């Protein structure tokens, strides 16, 4: 897996991959690893599946609840709160998670970073996975605060790309995600073997 | 440990022996391994002491408790039921081993086997215990229908005297108990009267 | 002790414009010997929804069992039937349910979109479901997906023509492609179950393998 | 990894930490803050674990926090760390300890400046000064040869900057800037971070 | 997986079948089992499949060369030694069960090693995963003083029945005869199942795979 | 285990009078590819090959002895190999070591230079050969090639229709394999020419 | 743990009715310990069963069967137990002492003869149940079940005297082959005409190959 | 397994039992545990099979050696000392458990025992094996001084009958041998010549 | 863990590595040096294990040196590491095993430069561009999202630059200094180390 | 335990303490790291005692040799090479051994580090034992080329009892010694419960 999101002055993009694997087959190639949990939140599956699913879904009817209550959209801070404060009564059992909540209040632009262990941090550019660490050295050497869209898609989809270059745990198709002061749209879904030729 | 209970006409014949071991060193030599439940209704003990004691206090209490209410002496396949179930629950006792005989009026001298686990069976004649592999065959050429009061005192003190010249974990003295309906004939062997053989 | 087992019972499943097809072999095993040839894993839920599943076989009668359970549930609480997408959303969490003692059966769904297409869910012990065109999961996924892939979603192949599916094909194929993987595996034959799932109902046939 | 380090003066407090957070092979965070403020007069700084720090730390802050709005004044140091060292023991008897060190420095206006340590197993120590993590071999020493009770301000931020200094020589991780706070008796003030090129 | 062997009036009868597996992946389906160790000596041989090749060939090269010094037909008690001696020093390292038989001047003879250095002199014997119903067969429809279209019909059905009951076993039965003037090496004696019709095709067309690179080198 | 730890696979088919072999080409610690270009296939004369997957250093020693062997065998008697010495050559040289063995599993495809008709054979970790009459596979993604070889192959097949199932074969088989891939080659071997070629895959 | 067994037991469907047949014997590891237990049951008027495994929980099932049939024996409301109803039970009770780590050591034999038509079943420790036309538990998976199909394949239809031939023949073999056995057996048959247990058997032999 | 072995006056008698098993499944129910090692003297093996072949093959091949020199008929000391050192030096990798009768011209009829530690008693009678631990009372109770040789013979065939009932690991054929001055004579029994003892019923 | 890197290009080859000796908690020396020359044109870079190192590096270098002075000319850098991966791999199996990564770096008049590549189980592969330690996760996309056949000098010391300034902001150890070399036809040269102030 | 090394430019200095345990049982308070090889070279005990001595009078044995038979004094590198290579042999046996080797020579001053892994490194500063963590901060501080001797023996005691001062397994007496181009020279032997009146204690 491999799975990166960073904000900038138009907001936040998020990239991820389409590859699950059992041991060393290839159960399948079409996954869908960038959730949908609102019209303005995203998230992002790492790990195990079926936890990254079920306990997003969990938030998504949270924060419907708090909607509805107060009528007031909820923020990202206390969504990831939420998120962190659910899964610390599993510590130690097997759980294993790695999340990203992306999204746009009264404040701004947010991003926040969260896992089964505990540790929910801020930040500006994240990635996880098997492959984090081939994408961090593309998303670096490229990356600038005030940069256009038509830039920002090629970086991620060149980082993702090089990523399941050496990975063997991660291949298959690129999904793209673009969020705004609205909401989120999706912008495309590309595949590797299209990408070499456009490369060298 | 070495236990034996063989059946006759009348009533039954319980035999045991007189040591307990805890390790290599004998912490008793005289001890008594023929428990009463009832008038007429005994057990025999083989395996851990406490457990064994524990078991038999509380099918003592149950069984009189159960005896004043009915008016009517107890039989042996209660006593042995309720010794199935207590054993069965906790099958963590590593009680082990009990035999049980009695004298009821419907039937008449009864046995029974109750072994490690929860599980019951009636027999002609029983053994149990470390030492009864080595006296098997001897009862299977011996036993025959037909039997007396004396000749089973007599097979049965046979029996334990070989079984514990072989085995180390048994010795000592002989303790025999003989059931019917009269009463009951308690009596131990020592010394010269304990059936010797030649080597 | 060990609470678990293995028995094989290879499944196979297609999605098709208006129609759907759910294979099975018909065996049952237990380490090097053989218990029976006449055990299905294919069952029939509603008049437009059929499901396999393979793997323990206790998990597996238990979990049909319950399924069948709160449809009747769900009708009553709610006078209609429940769907193929509710009834995979309901799986999940069936399954999710157990995650710290698990089941361990490899389910398939089969059957006919909301309006008129076909649909196949395939899912994992835990509860992770994903729609998908075809799957052949089991004891030999390894020998039947590498092969569907390619006359099916005519992978690798330049200068082909789409050609969309269509029943008899796909039910010839079928029968090839489980006559063809009974020669390599040891825990697949005898015999071979398929249910066809159509606008107009649930149909059944049945073929016969080879006796090892 | 972690590093936390406290100094009491005669009519003040200075107190100092990394900012940094990793996963095994990455620092995923350069201004992190392990700082946290239970009032207008008292800091705890907590390290540790990963789910536990704030944890911990925030049912701290809420209690005082209560306490206040409640009574109508505040808490003295000597009492908030106890409170702090008894929570803390408790928790380590039940399913769910946590596994953290502290200090809590702060300042009060009948008893002056107060440092604090605490080890995860609810020891409750009291020093002129102290600090935590692997650190604190190559900087302790250094404070016990050139430190004084009568110490100034501008020479107890000398001596800080000598310490983070021989961090960085000897060593291996990279800690390369920190945050660094100071007490006083009119409240807290917040310094240029030390940052090394 | 599957052998067998039996004694009849006069000579020698012995079976297998035609299986391998390499896990649970079936990996051959026509393997031979029956080794030649003499003219007058046939060895059947279950086993890790290598230890037991290395073994039959080394005894049948030793037997060559002591009938070669000799003079006149080898014997079943030379071989049994020594597979016993060699299998004996290797403390049972070396997975080698047989059913070793033949006939020499005396009379028949049939023999079964251990991979330890253990044997019998039984006069049916059977091995291998599928042994316990190819004996029950044996145990029910045995006799003795039988003759050679008895005892075939006899062991194949034996091995038929420990194919269609054993995951590790199944194809072409084989056989084998050793009286005192035949040989008869039957092999495949029968074929019990076969694979099954095609309904269709594929398109293996030509021209359909991408190449990037293409090289030619010519001959003589 | 310790064979899965680099990759790798090689598969063997037969034709009318010629005959065809075919393997990967990539070369990685556990996760993490380091070059492309790696070779598995190796000449044992005019008209025999040998290929081999597992652990690389095995593949390289086994290679090497045996060229060291195979000159001497040539060099003494002066004939080319045929196929089944170079087997049981193979065989004696694995069964030497039975204990610290190599840890590979060898194919081998050729013809006979005297009638020229087909043969393969395919070796274990020790021995225990399999001549066989359609096809063989060597391997960690050996049941995706067992499950493609079967459907195809009908028995009489020209060169052009071998290379075309071999191809297909090997194509959807590496990948649905994560330790394998990332290229193919094939060689194909007639009475009078030989072919080599490489294949359009996914480097991913 | 297990500390008292038993061995295999057998199974056999004719034209009407059913039979079963099984040794008598509570060994403890290597001791034949005891040679005069019957470890077969008689629940119905059309229903049997037999038990190979730890005689305490067959005890015990056979207690809570009993007290179960006599339960709903009494209230006269024209009803009554069907074997299927018993396998489904049994296979119930199973998983749920399974899945709570407290397993019953048994595996059971299921046979009886409804209205036309007969059954015969199968439970093992963990749930796993099935039916079959003739099959047999423990070591007899081996030995026995192969003559029983060999002959049931070229005639599927048996009669009474024809099965207990068979029967008689293949009690035999275990006997030779088998270890923990005895020469004692029970064997019982279910009809129109109710249940009926014979008393003790024995199997003829022949050493003839103990001078060769 | 069980092995018997008795003395009377001119000779000795041997007995044995006809069953092998590895685990619950019986691999052979004929096989032969009495194995010569001279014209005159006998073993009788336990244990491991492979071990015990070997074993007695060794010291059949030693002891013909030893024989062919000094042209005398050997004794039974000196083949169970032979087997003695043998089970010694290998201790730690033998399990073996045998015994050992024949006859001589010097003494009478001789017995000896030889455990898988590696010593060696002479006694009057012998046993071993598995089963012999449900007969250890049987042989106590009826052997009495002046046993002829019908006596001994019965009396062994009864004892092994004895064992073969209660031990799943024993049974089928009673192999019998007696060994005298003159000559020696084997006898085997089974089915209705084996004896019977009624079963105990309520 | 340590760091190397080797960058292969048309007529020359660059070489680069860490300059740290620590145990444990503490670097005891900044100034080390993982470079042995074993001819005029070869270099060999070694990494792993403590004491294995250095005595494999002496014995290869005592062997290639024997071999110069009794023939009369040199070893070629593919001789060179198909000797090394021989006797690695021969120790692999004894009771004397050696832990060890390896770069060989090399160039000749007949074949041109080449960059190898070694596993502590011998395997020898062979790449245009290549690195050791977890810090290669970091790098080698860089590289392969910037490296171009036909590139040259001064852009080879960019890119190495670039990946190594990505080191100082993700990689938790300090590593602050750096050694850096060069070979072409002429023969090793030695360049300005790649320091970063602290 | 805990010994320190550094080398300037009027020499190299060396310094240990005086303590030996067993557990948490101090054996000995008066033991002498310091070994004197030679008049020449000189050496230091860390880890095992009879090691850390066996294998240096072993060396000693080898450089009385090696000058008998060559007529030239041995050097420090050739000195630490012999030990190591000597050393290496027992690899994963449990040998436990960490040292310096420090001399003059024609190259000049000399001090090396050797263990028995097999590592063998040059430097200008070491510190070894259970101690050195807590030396090295404060020799860090203090440290010049172009130090006076008074100057560097003062910050050679002050390490030591600074180090002393928080290690529990490090304590009793200060041996301060000295090397110079013609032999070294033992300098003092102070006892710590003295420093801690003279220093700020």
């Amino acid at each position: 897996t491999t799975t990166l999101a960073f904000k900038f002055r138009h907001g936040v993009i998020v990239a991820a991959d389409s590859r699950a694997t059992a041991g060393a087959y290839i159960a399948s190639q079409t996954v869908k690893k960038v959730i949908e949990i609102n019209p303005y939140l995203l998230g992002t599956m790492a790990g195990g599946a079926a936890d990254c699913s079920f306990w997003e879904r969990l938030l998504a009817r949270q924060c419907r609840i708090y909607e509805l209550r107060n009528k007031e959209r909820i923020s990202v801070a206390a969504a990831s709160k939420l998120l962190a404060n659910m899964v610390y009564q599993y510590k130690g059992m097997g759980l294993s998670m790695g999340t990203m909540i992306c999204g746009w209040d009264k404040r701004g632009p947010g991003l926040y970073y969260v896992d089964s262990e505990g540790n929910r941090i801020s930040g500006a550019t994240f990635s996880v996975g098997s492959g984090s660490v081939y994408a961090y050295g593309v998303m670096d050497r490229g990356y600038s605060y005030d940069l256009e869209v038509e830039q920002a898609y090629d970086l991620a989809r060149r980082a993702i790309y090089q990523a399941t270059y050496r990975d063997a745990y991660s291949g298959g198709a690129v999904n793209l995600y673009h969020v705004r002061e609205d909401g989120w749209i999706r912008v495309s879904s590309d595949n590797v073997a299209d990408l070499h030729e456009k490369y060298s | 440990t070495t236990i034996m209970a063989v059946q006759f006409d009348g009533g039954v014949v319980l035999g045991a022996d007189s040591r307990t071991t805890t390790g290599s060193y004998i912490a008793n030599r005289v001890t008594d391994k023929l428990t009463p439940i009832h008038d007429r209704i005994f057990c025999c003990r083989s395996g851990s002491a406490a457990d064994t004691q524990a078991v038999a206090d509380a099918v003592t209490y149950q069984l009189g408790f159960h005896s004043i209410e009915l008016n009517e002496p107890p039989l042996v396949h209660t006593a042995a039921s309720l010794f199935k179930e207590m054993c069965y629950r906790y099958r963590e006792d590593l009680m082990a081993g009990i035999i049980i005989a009695g004298w009821d009026p419907q039937e008449g001298g009864q046995v029974y086997s109750v072994p490690m686990g929860g599980m019951m069976v009636r027999q002609s004649f029983a053994i149990g215990g470390s030492g009864s592999s080595y006296i098997y065959g001897y009862v299977d050429a011996t036993y025959r229908e037909g039997m007396t009061k004396e000749e089973c005192l007599q097979f049965t003190a046979n029996a334990l005297a070989l079984a514990m010249e072989r085995d180390g974990s048994s010795g000592g003295v002989i303790r025999l108990a003989a059931i019917a309906e009269s009463g009951v004939e308690r009596q131990v062997l020592l010394g010269d009267q304990i059936p010797k053989f030649a080597v | 002790f060990s609470p678990y087992v293995f028995n094989g019972g290879t499944i196979l499943a297609i999605a098709g414009e208006d129609f759907a097809i759910v294979a099975s072999d018909t065996r049952l095993s237990e380490g090097f010997s053989i218990h029976t040839r006449d055990s299905p894993k294919c069952y029939k839920l509603t008049d437009k929804t059929v499901i396999g599943c393979s793997g323990f076989h206790g998990d597996c009668l238990t979990l049909t069992k319950i399924i069948e359970a709160r449809l009747k549930m769900y009708k009553h609480s709610n006078n209609k039937a429940m769907t193929t997408g509710a009834i995979a959303a309901m799986l999940s969490t069936i399954l999710y349910s157990r995650r710290f003692f698990p089941y361990y059966v490899y389910n398939i769904i089969g059957g006919l979109d909301e309006e008129g297409k076909g649909a196949v869910y395939s899912f994992d012990p835990v509860g992770s479901y994903q729609r998908d065109s075809f799957k052949a999961g089991g004891s030999a996924s390894a020998m039947l997906q590498p092969l569907l892939d390619n006359q099916v979603g005519f992978k690798n192949m330049q200068n082909v023509e789409h050609v969309p599916l269509s029943l008899d094909r796909a039910m010839r194929l079928v029968k090839d492609v489980f006559i063809s993987a009974a020669e390599r595996d040891v825990y697949t034959g005898d015999a071979l179950r398929i249910c066809i799932v159509t606008k107009e109902g649930i149909r059944e046939e049945t073929v016969s393998l080879r006796k090892d | 990894m972690e590093y936390l380090i406290g100094i009491q003066g005669p009519d003040y407090v200075l107190v100092a930490s990394d900012r940094v957070a990793a996963s095994n092979i990455v620092q995923m965070k350069d201004d992190h803050d392990k700082m946290f403020k239970m009032s207008e007069k008292i800091l705890l700084l907590c390290v540790g674990e990963a789910g536990d720090t704030v944890q911990f730390a925030e049912y701290i802050q809420k209690n005082v926090q209560l306490y206040k709005m409640r009574n109508g004044y505040e808490l003295s140091p000597t009492a908030a760390a106890n409170f702090t060292r008894r929570n803390l023991a408790d928790c380590l008897r039940s399913r769910t300890p946590y596994h953290v060190n502290l200090l809590l420095a702060g300042y009060d206006e009948h008893e002056g400046p107060a440092l604090y340590y605490m080890d995860y197993l609810a020891a409750l120590a009291k020093a002129p000064f102290a600090a935590h993590g692997y650190g604190a071999f190559l900087t302790l020493s250094i404070l016990d040869r050139y430190y004084t009770p009568t110490i100034s301000r501008e020479r107890a931020v000398e001596l800080l900057r000598k310490c983070l200094e021989e961090l960085q020589k000897r060593f291996i991780l990279n800690l390369p800037t920190f945050s660094v706070r100071i007490i006083d008796k009119n409240g807290i003030h917040d310094l240029d971070n030390i940052s090394f090129p | 997986t599957t052998i067998a062997g039996v004694v009849y009036k006069d000579g020698i009868v012995l079976g297998a079948d035609t299986r391998a597996t390499e896990g649970m992946v079936v990996a051959d389906k026509n393997c031979s089992k029956i080794h030649f160790i003499s003219p007058n000596i046939y060895c059947c041989g279950a086993g890790t499949a290598a230890d037991t090749d290395m073994t039959t060939q080394l005894i049948s090269s030793n037997l060559e060369l002591h009938s070669l010094s000799t003079g006149r037909l080898p014997r079943v008690v030379t071989a049994n030694r020594m597979l016993k001696q060699m299998l004996f020093r290797y403390r049972g390292y070396i997975g080698a069960a047989l059913v070793l038989g033949g006939v020499d001047v005396t009379g028949p003879h049939l023999y079964s090693i251990y991979p330890h250095g253990s044997t019998d002199k039984l006069p049916y014997v059977t091995m291998g995963s599928g042994s316990l119903a190819a004996m029950a067969v044996f145990e029910d429809k045995f006799r003795p003083d039988m003759e050679e279209e008895e005892a075939k019909n006899l062991v194949s059905e034996a091995i038929a029945a420990g194919i269609f009951n054993d995951l590790g076993s199944g194809s072409n039965i084989d056989l084998c005869v050793i009286s005192k003037n035949k040989l008869d090496f039957l092999r495949p004696y029968t074929v019990p199942n076969k694979k099954g019709t095609r309904l269709g095709r594929y398109r293996c067309e030509k021209g359909t795979t991408a190449v990037l690179t293409e090289k030619i080198t010519p001959l003589e | 285990s310790i064979m899965s730890y680099n990759g790798g696979a090689v598969m063997a088919m037969k034709g009318k009078n010629c005959v065809a072999i075919a393997a990967d080409r990539r070369f990685g610690i556990q996760a993490q590819l380091v070059t492309t270009d790696f070779q598995k296939i190796f000449p044992m004369g005019d008209r025999l090959y040998i290929g081999l997957a597992g652990l690389a250093t095995d593949v390289q020693t086994v290679a090497q002895r045996l060229k060291f062997r195979l000159n001497l065998y040539e060099l003494k008697e002066g004939r080319q190999i045929k196929p089944y010495t170079l087997m049981s050559m193979v065989a004696n040289l694995l069964y030497e070591k039975r204990f610290g063995p190599y840890y590979t599993e060898p194919v081998i495809a050729g013809l006979d230079p005297k009638t020229f008709k087909p043969f393969i054979c395919s070796l274990d970790l020790i021995g225990c050969p399999m001549v066989t009459d359609d096809f063989v596979v060597s391997g960690t993604c050996a049941e995706q090639m067992y499950g493609m070889c079967e459907s195809l192959w009908e028995p009489n097949m020209d060169p052009d229709h071998l290379f075309e199932t071999i191809s297909q074969a090997m194509l959807n088989a590496v990948d649905r394999d994560a330790v394998s891939g990332m290229g193919v080659i094939v060689h194909i071997i007639e009475k009078d020419k030989i072919t080599t070629r490489t294949l359009k895959a996914r480097m991913d | 743990n297990p500390m008292v067994t038993g061995t295999s037991v057998l199974g056999v469907k004719f034209e009407g009715g059913v039979v079963i047949a099984a040794d008598m014997l509570g060994s403890y590891g290597s001791l034949a310990r005891f040679r005069n237990i019957s470890r077969i049951m008689r629940v119905n008027n059309s229903t049997m069963l037999g038990a190979s495994g730890d005689y305490a929980d067959f005890q015990y099932l056979k207690q809570v069967l009993g007290q179960m049939v006599i339960d709903e024996e009494l209230l006269g409301d024209g009803h009554s137990y069907s074997p299927r109803a018993i396998h489904s039970w049994l296979t119930r009770a199973m998983y749920s002492r399974r899945s709570k780590m407290n397993p019953l050591w048994n595996t059971m034999v299921i046979g009886g003869y409804a209205d036309g038509e007969s059954f015969l079943g199968y439970v093992d420790m963990l749930g796993v149940a099935y039916e079959a036309p003739s099959l047999a538990t423990g070591y007899g998976a081996y030995l026995a079940q192969p003559l029983l199909r060999e002959v049931l394949e070229k005639q599927p239809v048996l009669s009474q005297t024809e099965a207990r031939d068979l029967v008689e023949r293949c009690m035999r073999v275990l006997y030779y082959r088998d270890a923990r056995s005895y020469n004692r057996f029970q064997t019982a048959t279910v009809t129109e005409k109710g249940v009926e247990i014979e008393g003790p058997l024995s199997t003829e032999t022949n050493w003839d190959i103990a001078h060769m």
